[PDB]
This record gives structure tokens, C-alpha cells and sequence, in this order.
């Protein structure tokens, strides 16, 4: 709802992730809308909207997702849009698309910081106060919300000029629908 | 090529409350 | 290891709210005086005093995490009560803000010093006092954040 | 006299 506030919890260690990655069997229980996921090289974010768990292809590639019934093959894929999705895991909670069409958006980081962002285009939007690029790293696939708490898009890439981030490039909610055919 | 693994969560649906002792 | 931005505090006579912003635990002069805060290494003297502003600050205690100042300029606030209820509020002037749902005066009492938060969860002011017409609180006064910054220097 | 902390509130809703 409003106001937006977030908090972060860690569930798995380093040795744990590696072993799980291979075996492809994950038995931990699930909660929340955004999940912190990780591979071997990278570690980023994935967001549940409307029964589907979505993330960035520059992170997930073509991989399956470790569930308690073994590995689970992707439902949708769209390389050209940098998007991917699986069925949302048991115990997750889904978001609902925006309708207000409001232009004041809010980015959620992997540290559970809520950053104010002002819309420009359909894929772009500007930071209200600049941050170093290192800070925004690892938060790809995190949701951007309207003030009512609804999904507007997903953080894809950042605009920087000398190691300082100025704006953000994101995947809009319409491009989910698109990809589901 | 391995599998994607969940290692944490971020919860939006949390609302302010008094920390219990 | 679970930490809070907002402290429920007490003296002998009254009982109110404190809110940690930018390394400082903040509150109102009309609840505090020039009192020290209690720590297990004994008493701790105030860092910033401002009679003109109804403002007081100590160094932030143990088991506290700070809020960040609002950046969005939004005028759609949300006040937090000492029972952790959320009241929607609409900003008029620099320190004025009108309730969206008017309330009995009993219900806002003891919740001074508490924060007024923008939609992003960021911080905008601290609740100074309630405006009442025949016992029914209709708007609120608050200390803006730009003050707690100019006070800091 | 001294001001005393008697309770805390977490805006994120986070549990222990
Ligand atoms: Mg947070
Ligand atoms: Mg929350
Ligand atoms: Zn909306
Ligand atoms: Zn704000």
C-alpha cells in the first residue's frame, strides 16, 4: 500500500548456494514479493507479478530454477527484451500491475532501500539524487512502483557518466503481456 | 550450466509495528 | 539485531516520541527540557538545542537505525502514532498539514516528536502539535526537515 | 532528571 517500506532477510550461505545450484533441489520455504537470487558468477533480483516470477536475461540466461520438486524449466523467454520468467514459487506473494499511470516511481534495491525516481520515457526515468554506480549493482530485476504500491517495471540498466549513476533504464509492464504470446 | 538459486527475500507487505521484548 | 528508527520515550511527567535522522535522535523541547538521555554508561548530554524551533537532539542510542530525509517533494504525508497507526495527511504550507480524516484529540496525544513520512518511506518533519476546534483535531503543525539540517550546523 | 527509552518502533515491519 502506502507508504512503501521494505526489509531484507538472508536465507542461504555460499557453500549452500553452490550445492543447491548443482542438485537443483531447493527445500527452503518461500516468502515475499521480491526474491534475491544468485548464480555462480552473478547475483541479482527476481519479482513476482500475477502468478509469474520474472527476472533479467542478462542474469538468468536460459537456466532452470531450483524448486523443492527439482529443477523447473522457464515458462517465458524473450532475449530481445532482456526478460525471463518461471511459475512463481509456492509461498511467494504476487504483485499487481499499475493502473494509476502516475509518473512518480519508486525503485527497490537489494539492500531494501527505496529510491525515488521520476519518469521520462517508456523505458527511462531519472534519479532525484545521484549515487555511485557500485551502490546500484546487483539490484537488476528489482521492481519500480507507483505510490499505490503497484508494478510499473523492472530495473534493467543504469545511466552513468564517470562512475556516478544519473538515470535508469527499465522494462515496462506492457512488455510482460507482449511476451506472453 | 547450473541452476538459479534463491538466497534471500525482500518483503514489501510489512507494516510498522512495536518491536516485542 | 532488529533495529528501530522511532523511540518511545518517557520522563516523570509526560511521555512522547523520538525519531532518529542522520546520526541524531530527535524530539520536541516542550516534552524534553534540557534533560540528558539515559545510557548504561550513565547520562548523555544533548548535542543540539533550539528553543525557537521546539527542537532537541542527542547522539543516536543503541538499537537504532536512521531515516533519510525526503527527496520527492511530494505533499502526501503519513503520520505515525505511538501505537504504530498510520494517518494520511495533506501538506498546505511549510509547517501546516491537514488531516484527511479528522479525529478526537485524545487519539493523537503522546505522539509528538514522531515522524511525518512521504510515500517513499522517507522523512519530512516531526509532529509539533495538533490544531483543534472544540476538541476535534483537524490539522497539524510539524517541524520541517530543512530545520534539523540547519540546526546540525 | 533524564529521558528514558521505553520502547521502539520499526517502520519496515521486520520480525525477529
Ligand atoms: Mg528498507
Ligand atoms: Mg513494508
Ligand atoms: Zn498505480
Ligand atoms: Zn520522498
Amino acid at each position: 500500500g502506502a507508504p512503501i517500506t521494505a526489509y531484507a532477510q538472508q536465507t542461504r550461505g555460499l557453500l549452500g548456494c553452490i550445492i543447491t545450484s548443482l542438485t537443483g533441489r531447493d527445500k527452503n520455504q518461500v516468502e515475499g514479493e521480491v526474491q534475491i537470487v544468485s548464480t555462480a558468477t552473478q547475483t541479482f533480483l527476481a519479482t513476482c507479478i500475477n502468478g509469474v516470477c520474472w527476472t533479467v536475461y542478462h542474469g538468468a540466461g536460459t537456466r532452470t530454477i531450483a524448486s523443492p520438486k527439482g529443477p523447473v524449466i522457464q515458462m517465458y523467454t524473450n532475449v530481445d527484451q532482456d526478460l525471463v520468467g518461471w511459475p512463481a514459487p509456492q509461498g511467494s506473494r504476487s504483485l499487481t500491475p499499475c493502473t494509476c499511470g502516475s509518473s512518480d516511481l519508486y525503485l527497490v534495491t537489494r539492500h531494501a532501500d527505496v529510491i525515488p525516481v521520476r519518469r521520462r520515457g517508456d523505458s527511462r526515468g531519472s534519479l532525484l539524487s545521484p549515487r555511485p554506480i557500485s551502490y546500484l549493482k546487483g539490484s537488476s530485476g528489482g521492481p519500480l512502483l507507483c505510490p499505490a504500491g503497484h508494478a510499473v517495471g523492472l530495473f534493467r540498466a543504469a545511466v552513468c557518466t564517470r562512475g556516478v549513476a544519473k538515470a535508469v533504464d527499465f522494462i515496462p509492464v506492457e512488455n510482460l503481456e507482449t511476451t506472453m504470446r | 550450466k547450473g541452476s538459479v538459486v534463491i538466497v534471500g527475500r525482500i518483503v514489501l507487505s510489512g507494516k510498522p509495528a512495536i518491536i516485542p521484548k
